[PDB]
């Protein structure tokens, strides 16, 4: 709940008052002008932002994460710029130097705390 | 202290009342010394009563119920069938609401007055918690084992309690 | 076909059982 | 929302635990008081010794057989759960007490029941 | 958290991303493909672990692994 | 042939123990 | 080491119920703890085993214990074809008044021991309850013992160092000598001064052993090699087992065969036979090298059979590295060899009875086998599982550089190509022909069957001396080679016991042999067919080749590419389990039902209606639940009616493990979410909050779970119906 959990804040803003729908599920009224939401979980919240995006402009949307200490993140656009367009500030972390055809077999890492990918 | 061959520092405590310092096994960790204690304490006055009816089964304050002497082995079972063995845990029960308040085994020992004795049930009142407390747990540990011997006097002997003293032997 | 072997019986299995609980509290 | 109009609020307000203030043992010794009383039923018509004089003493050792259950329930709870000192029945010592509420007003409830059931 | 490597069969084709309903994969650009781009998962403590992006990845055999990992409050997905 | 044992280790490890082991299994999660 | 899993922080962070159930089941998975190394496992594996020896002994002790407490054990010595094995007593609160009467055998109402216990303490000599009771004490001393060294290295500084564990090399040397040849050696030193002796009616107790020899001359003119005086007067005819009467005096007399009286082997043959046993063992010890030198370096022993034929890799070289590094190989070695052991116990427990009364009650004997082979199937299947957690998380092709491991998951695609063949080819040719001679048996007409005879082993019991065929082959007939071989040496004594058709030796075969025969390995080539496919498999193929890098029970690979349930090697045990159960099941029917028609008598009941599939659910499962499920009727009960209940309820456990296997996770997940919205809004309730979210099982626990239903399910329902079974038609 809130006393102890995560609460996802979606706020965005629109033109007219149109309807979409709730995660939670049912139609919700839309407010026109300015809107926040509180959600649970983040699938939820970006689910809703697929359910605005692929419909219409839907855009400067983004969830501030609320944890329960009281403070705020911001998830989604996170650098003004969608996702999987390409904006060069995002340093890249998570990848390894080849395909899973270098990595070792987990008879190396074996007794050790290491991963079977690491290299 | 006491154990010669060097095997006593455990969780125990040497200002304990009935200590001489013994513990091979080490039963002191892990079991919560206090409680031991009370258990210790609660056992030798429950077996120092139990061995003093194993005393008192002479003739006197046979008071119309019993009827049978001196049996001390089915005697248990004479008054499963006679009744009212149930009514004692009930009244055993009214006493342990009153006496320990807390009653429950591990959790929540009521550790408040620095011994394991309850409310006080001192009318007499000549002695305090002092030393006597040291020559109390004796007078309890000699009342748990001779009281097993009373028993074990009925089990395979099965003979009579207080007959084994004079020149009575296998 | 006597009980003091099974009060025997119950001590050497009850000194059984300390070992029990004195080889699991160290693994 | 629904079923949580000013009647619902009044009702569960007023209930042996949403109370404003009541000593943690008398607060569990009116639960006990309730449910004491309440499990010699179902114990005396239908249970296993229904059919000798003991349709009432089987309903006391049964009965109190489960409270003593419940209350190490109630011990296991607060043992684990609510591990602050606020006092309260949040707490560790305001819900033991609760639990020897229950306790001492279960068995209460148990042979009230049963002097109860002498008429 | 469930470990999310992106190797280098990365061409940047992005249905990663736009497959993602979590916004754990970013595009990165990255001067080693034809179309200069490579999937990064910076934010691996929110990803759920769906392997939704492993459905629609089509290089040889998969740029982008999912290793299921440990099992926080977020990446358990619970609603409460 | 101590016919009277069963009645007591029967219950003692049959409910009680399962009771009290549910006791130190379980604040054994927590310890 | 904070919460639970003190062993695991990747579990102790979780929030949700699956810190427990996957805090117990990776408990014993010591490879993958915190920082537990090598010398850290083996050091907590072998405190272990003392910890699980212990068990056993406890619980032998235990069956000491209640037969010498609770049992009629001298009673049924008394009569041992009369009085019905009694095994511990009750206390149930729940008999009220009829069922006590259900269950009174003398004073006690003790359940009847179907577990063939006194049969076996009757054979070792044990005629009192008294030395039941030396020797319960004789292993709760033996299980102290063990949870002593168990506890005693763990403490410090004797955990024993990790080359002791890599003296691989010399356990073989201490195994075969010591745990083998001379506990074996041992056992004839028990059966040659106590079996023998208590079975000619001498109780040599622990008093006169070294007082009475067993011979009335021995070993003093007795190194001098007169060892036929040893095997002079054998116990031939007139003799019952127990009394002194038409008894000789020999000890180690090789006659073959069994008693004429109590249908067992005879204790000279065993004397003699583990004795032989014992001094091949012992032999066997002097195999390898240690500090002295005199032996087989195991290196020089895999590494000199490289054939220089080349076929076979690059020889062995690298075998001997991945035993000592590796474990689950060992344990698939170790869980290979005993399953075979124990098939081979039980198909030699009904056929050549050791003991003596046993093949006289007809449930004991019945469910010695179905125990074996249940548990015969269960170590195979740990055998596989154990393959594929060596192929996984401990194989190396790097030091097993083209190998014969490299060479066997080179050609696995022809092996699991031709595993699959025969296997295909066995089920479209038993279903084919039971369904043949099921249809054609239902079209009023028996007789235009497929019943091919199973010449194959009819051959071969005519190579073993069962007449009945009309073969004439080297011991059916008497002037062979092998006949006039061993003529005086043990043969009149056992043709005796094979051409007789009372025994459960070398029995009489119809085509009902030739069908399920064909069914079985049906089941055996099913079951590797799974086994050493995700053996094989196990660590990658074409649809996903990342399997070595996710463990043994990763759940799947999601949706992707087609979708992915159950690609595991974790799978291919999950599957095998249910063709283990299979299996053994169609192996305990066909033996079951074969010997509910030698036991019954009426050997035509079973060959005319056996060849089809309703002879099976008529003449079998129809037929012998009679007694069965009349275990307590609207009249009344009688001492079947707790296997009629435990039938009962044990197809309650096995269909509850259908909601598990049939019916996966999110269907779940999202109703613990009802459950747990229903519990939050909820008052009076609210208070009550979880501490581990509630959350549903995890998608290998969950098809683990329902696996673990259907093997108690599956295997409380059949030893419901051997037991009530057979204990209803007789008894
Ligand atoms: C059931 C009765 C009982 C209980 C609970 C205790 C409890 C205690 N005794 Mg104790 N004691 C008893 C009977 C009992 N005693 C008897 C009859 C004698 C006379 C032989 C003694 C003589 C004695 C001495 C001389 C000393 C203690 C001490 C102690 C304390 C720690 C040592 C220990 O291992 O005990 C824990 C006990 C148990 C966990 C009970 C286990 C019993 C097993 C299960 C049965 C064994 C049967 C035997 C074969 C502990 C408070 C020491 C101490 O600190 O002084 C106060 C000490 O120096 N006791
Ligand atoms: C002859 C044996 C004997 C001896 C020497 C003692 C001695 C003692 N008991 Mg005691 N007690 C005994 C038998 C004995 N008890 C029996 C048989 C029972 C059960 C009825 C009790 C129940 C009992 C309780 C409930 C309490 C004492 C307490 C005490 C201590 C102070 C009371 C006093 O002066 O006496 C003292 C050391 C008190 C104590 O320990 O102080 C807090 C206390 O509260 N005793
Ligand atoms: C310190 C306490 C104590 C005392 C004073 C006694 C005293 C006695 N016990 Mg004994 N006994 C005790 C503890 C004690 N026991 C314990 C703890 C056990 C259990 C292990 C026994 C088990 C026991 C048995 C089994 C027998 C005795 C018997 C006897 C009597 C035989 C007399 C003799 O010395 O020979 C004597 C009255 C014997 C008896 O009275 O019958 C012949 C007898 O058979 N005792
Ligand atoms: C493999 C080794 C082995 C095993 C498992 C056994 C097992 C057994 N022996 Mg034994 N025995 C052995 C070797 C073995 N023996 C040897 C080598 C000798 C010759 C010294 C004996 C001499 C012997 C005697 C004299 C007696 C037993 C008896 C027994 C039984 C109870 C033992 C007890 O109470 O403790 C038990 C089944 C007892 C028995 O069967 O009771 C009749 C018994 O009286 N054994
Ligand atoms: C002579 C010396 C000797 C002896 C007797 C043993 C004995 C044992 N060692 Mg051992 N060991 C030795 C020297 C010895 N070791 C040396 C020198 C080393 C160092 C190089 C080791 C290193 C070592 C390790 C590292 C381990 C052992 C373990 C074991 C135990 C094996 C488990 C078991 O009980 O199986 C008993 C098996 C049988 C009795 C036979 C099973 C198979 C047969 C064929 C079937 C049974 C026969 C018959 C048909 C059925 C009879 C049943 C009856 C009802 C009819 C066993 C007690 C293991 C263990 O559990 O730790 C204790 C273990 O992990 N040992
Ligand atoms: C390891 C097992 C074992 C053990 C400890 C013994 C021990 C003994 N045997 Mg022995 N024995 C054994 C196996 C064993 N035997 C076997 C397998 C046979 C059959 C070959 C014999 C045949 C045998 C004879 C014929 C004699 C002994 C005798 C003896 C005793 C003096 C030597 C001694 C107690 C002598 C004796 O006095 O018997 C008790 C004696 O005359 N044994
Ligand atoms: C002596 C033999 C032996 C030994 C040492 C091991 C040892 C091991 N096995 Mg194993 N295994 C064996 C035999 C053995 N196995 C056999 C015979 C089989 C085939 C049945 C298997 C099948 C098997 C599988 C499939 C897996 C292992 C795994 C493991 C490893 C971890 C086990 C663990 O943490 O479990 C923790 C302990 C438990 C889960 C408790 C067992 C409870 C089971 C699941 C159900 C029993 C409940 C019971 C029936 C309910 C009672 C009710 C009543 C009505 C019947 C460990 C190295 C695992 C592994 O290495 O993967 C990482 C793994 O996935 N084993
Ligand atoms: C009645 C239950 C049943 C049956 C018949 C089978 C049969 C088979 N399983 Mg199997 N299985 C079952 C339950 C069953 N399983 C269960 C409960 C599990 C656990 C999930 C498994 C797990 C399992 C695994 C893991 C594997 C198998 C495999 C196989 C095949 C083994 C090879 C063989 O015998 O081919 C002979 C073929 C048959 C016996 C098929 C039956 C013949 C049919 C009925 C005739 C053809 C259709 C007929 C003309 C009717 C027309 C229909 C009409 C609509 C026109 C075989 C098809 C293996 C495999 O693929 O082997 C190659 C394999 O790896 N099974
Ligand atoms: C159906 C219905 C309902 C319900 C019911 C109810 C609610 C009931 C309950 C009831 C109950 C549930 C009751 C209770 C009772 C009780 C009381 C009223 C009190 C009494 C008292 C007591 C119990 C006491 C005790 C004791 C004793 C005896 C001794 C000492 C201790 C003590 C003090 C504790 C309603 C109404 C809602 C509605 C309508 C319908
Ligand atoms: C996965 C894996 C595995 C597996 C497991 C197992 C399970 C195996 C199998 C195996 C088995 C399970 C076994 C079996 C064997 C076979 C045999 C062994 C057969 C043969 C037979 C014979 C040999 C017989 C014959 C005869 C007769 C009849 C009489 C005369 C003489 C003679 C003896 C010749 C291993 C560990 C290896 C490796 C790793 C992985
Ligand atoms: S990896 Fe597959 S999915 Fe991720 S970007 Fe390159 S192409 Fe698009
Ligand atoms: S892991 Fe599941 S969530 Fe994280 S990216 Fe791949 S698919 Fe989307
Ligand atoms: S169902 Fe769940 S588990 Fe089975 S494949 Fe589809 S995703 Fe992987």
């Amino acid at each position: 709940c809130a006393e102890t959990e995560e609460k996802y804040a979606m706020t965005w803003s629109s033109d007219q008052q149109h309807i979409f729908e709730m995660p939670t599920g049912g139609a919700a009224v839309m407010n026109s002008g300015d809107n926040l939401l509180y959600l649970a979980r983040k699938e939820q919240a970006l689910a809703l932002a697929t359910q605005l995006r692929t419909q219409f402009k839907i855009q400067d949307y983004k969830i501030y994460r609320i944890f329960p200490s009281g403070e705020v993140q911001y998830l989604h656009p996170k650098d003004g710029v969608l996702p999987y367009q390409v904006n060069k500030g995002r340093e890249q972390v998570g990848r390894v130097k080849s395909t899973i055809g270098k990595n070792v077999n987990p008879a190396q890492v074996k007794f050790t705390s290491k991963a079977t990918y690491d290299r | 202290p006491a154990l010669p061959f060097l095997s006593k520092p455990p969780n125990l405590s040497p200002d304990m009342p009935g200590y001489r310092g013994f513990d091979p096994l080490r039963f002191s960790d892990a079991f919560d010394v206090n409680w031991l204690q009370e258990g210790e304490i609660k056992n030798g006055r429950v077996a120092m009563l139990a061995c003093l009816h194993f005393f008192v089964t002479e003739f006197y304050q046979f008071p119309f119920f019993a009827g049978a002497p001196k049996l001390a082995g089915p005697a248990h079972d004479y008054f499963v069938k006679s009744g009212a063995m149930i009514q004692i845990l009930a009244f055993i029960g009214f006493l342990e609401f009153l006496l320990h308040r807390g009653k429950v085994l591990y959790s929540d020992m009521e550790w408040k007055g620095r011994k394991p004795g309850e409310l006080g049930f001192n009318p007499l009142n000549l002695p305090n918690d002092k030393a006597m407390r040291d020559r109390e747990v004796n007078n309890g540990r000699l009342a748990m084992l001779g009281f097993a011997g009373i028993i074990h006097g009925e089990f395979l002997n099965g003979k009579m309690p207080f007959e084994q003293i004079t020149n009575f032997q296998p | 076909i006597t009980d003091n072997q099974v009060f025997v019986a119950l001590i050497m299995a009850l000194v059984c059982g300390y070992l029990a609980v004195k080889l699991a509290k160290q693994l | 929302p629904i079923n949580s109009s000013s009647l619902t609020r009044a009702y569960l307000s007023q209930l042996p635990i949403y109370r404003r203030g009541v000593s943690p043992f008398l607060r569990g010794l009116e639960i006990g008081m309730a449910h004491g009383y309440f499990l010699i039923g179902p114990f005396v018509q239908l249970g296993p010794l229904r059919n000798t004089d003991i349709k009432y003493l089987a309903g006391l050792l049964s009965a109190i057989g489960l409270i003593v259950i419940l209350t190490l329930g109630m011990l296991l709870y607060g043992a684990v759960s609510f591990t602050n000192d606020s006092q309260d029945l949040e707490s560790v010592d305001g819900w033991r007490q609760l639990a020897s509420g229950f306790l001492l007003g279960a068995v209460g409830g148990a042979g009230f029941a049963y002097l109860l059931l002498t008429l | 958290a469930h470990t999310v490597k992106i190797y280098d069969n990365c061409i940047g084709c992005t249905q990663c991303v736009r497959a993602c309903p979590l916004d754990v994969l970013e595009m990165v650009p990255w001067d080693g493909c034809k179309a200069g781009q490579m999937a990064s998962a910076p934010r691996t403590e929110d990803c759920v672990g769906c392997k939704r992006c492993e459905t629609a990845c089509p290089t040889d055999f998969l740029s982008i692994r999912v290793y299921l990992g440990g099992e926080t409050t977020r990446s358990m997905g619970l609603a409460y | 042939s101590a016919s009277y044992l069963p009645s007591i280790l029967v219950p003692t490890v049959g409910l009680i123990l399962p009771f009290a082991s549910m006791a130190i299994l379980f604040i054994a999660i927590e310890k | 080491a904070t919460k639970f899993p003190k062993f695991s922080q990747a579990l102790a962070s979780d929030p949700t119920t699956r810190r427990i159930w996957y805090g117990i089941a990776t408990a014993h998975d010591f490879e993958s703890h915190d920082g537990m190394t090598e010398e850290n496992l083996y050091q907590k594996i072998f405190a272990s085993h003392f910890g699980h020896l212990a068990i056993i002994f406890l619980w032998t002790s235990g069956n000491l214990f209640h037969v010498a407490w609770q049992g009629n054990f001298e009673q049924w010595v008394a009569n041992p074809l009369k009085t019905k094995p009694l095994a511990h007593a009750i206390w149930d609160p729940h008999f009220g008044q009829a069922a006590l009467k259900a269950f009174t055998r003398g004073d006690t109402v003790a359940n009847i021991s179907y577990s063939g216990v006194y049969h076996w303490w009757y054979t070792i000599g044990i005629r009192n309850n008294v030395e039941l009771y030396t020797g319960a004490l004789g292993l709760l001393v033996l299980s102290a013992v063990f949870l002593l060294a168990g506890w005693l290295h763990i403490q410090p500084k004797f955990k024993p160092s990790l080359s002791w564990f890599k003296n691989n090399e010399s356990r073989l040397n201490h195994h075969l000598a010591g745990l083998f040849g001379v506990s074996s050696l041992a056992w004839t030193g028990h059966l040659v001064h106590v079996a023998i002796p208590a079975s000619r009616g001498q109780h040599v107790g622990w008093d006169n052993f070294i007082m009475t020899p067993p011979h009335p001359a021995g070993l003093q003119p007795f190194f001098t090699g007169n060892w036929s005086v040893y095997a002079q007067s054998p116990d031939s005819m007139q003799h019952v087992f127990g009394t002194s009467q038409g008894a000789g005096t020999a000890i180690l007399t090789f006659l073959g065969g069994f008693h004429p009286q109590t249908q067992s082997l005879w204790l000279t043959d065993m004397a003699h036979h583990h004795l032989a046993i014992a001094v091949i063992f012992i032999v066997a010890g002097h195999m390898y090298r240690t500090n002295f030198g005199i032996g087989h370096n195991l290196k020089t022993i895999l590494e000199a059979h490289r054939p220089p034929s080349g076929r076979l890799g690059k020889g062995h070289i690298g075998i001997y590295q991945t035993l000592t590094n590796s474990l689950h190989f060992q344990l698939g070695l170790a869980l290979a060899s005993l399953s075979v052991v124990t098939s081979l116990v039980a198909q030699h427990m009904y056929a050549m009875p050791p003991y003596a009364y046993m093949a006289f009650d007809y449930v004991t004997q019945s469910a010695l086998y179905t125990h074996h082979q249940y548990i015969a199937g269960l170590l195979i299947v740990g055998a596989f599982a154990h393959g594929a957690i060596f192929f996984i998380r401990d194989y190396d092709p790097e030091q097993n550089q083209d190998n014969v491991l490299a060479r066997m998951l080179a050609h696995k695609e022809a092996v699991i190509s031709h595993l699959s063949w025969v296997s295909l080819f066995l089920g479209f040719h038993t279903l084919g022909l039971y369904v043949h001679n099921d249809v054609v048996v239902a079209f009023g007409n028996p007789e235009k069957q497929i019943l091919i005879e199973p010449i194959f082993a009819q051959w071969i019991q005519a190579t073993s001396g069962k007449m009945l065929y009309g073969f004439q082959v080297l011991l059916s007939s008497s002037t062979s080679n092998a006949s006039v071989a061993a003529q005086q040496l043990w043969l009149p004594g056992w043709l005796e016991a094979v051409n007789n058709e009372s025994n459960s030796l070398f029995l009489t075969i119809g085509p009902g042999d030739f069908l399920v025969h064909h069914a079985i390995a049906l089941g055996l080539h099913t079951t590797t067919l799974i086994l050493v496919k995700g053996a094989l498999d196990a660590r990658g193929s074409k649809l996903m080749p990342d399997k070595k890098d996710f463990g043994y029970s990763f759940p799947c690979d999601g949706p992707g590419r087609g979708g992915t349930c159950d690609i595991s090697a974790w799978d291919a045990f999950y599957l095998a389990m249910f063709w283990m159960l299979n299996t053994i099941g169609w192996v305990t029917f066909y033996w079951h039902w074969k010997h509910l028609s030698l036991w019954q008598g009426n050997v035509a009941q079973f060959n005319e209606s056996s060849t089809y599939l309703m002879g099976w659910l008529r003449d079998y499962l129809w037929l012998n639940s009679s007694p069965l499920i009349n275990g307590y009727n609207p009249y009344g009960m009688n001492s079947l009616a707790v296997w009629s209940w435990m039938f009962l309820f044990a197809h309650l456990v096995w269909a509850t493990g259908f909601m598990f296997l049939i019916s996966w996770r999110g269907y779940w997940q999202e109703l613990i979410e009802t459950l747990a919205w229903a519990h939050e809004r909820t008052p009076l309730a609210n208070l009550i909050r979880w501490k581990d979210k509630p959350v549903a099982l995890s998608i290998v626990q969950a098809r683990l779970v329902g696996l673990v239903h259907f093997t108690v399910g599956y295997i409380l329902t059949y030893a419901a119906f051997v037991i009530a079974s057979t204990a209803g038609k007789f008894s």
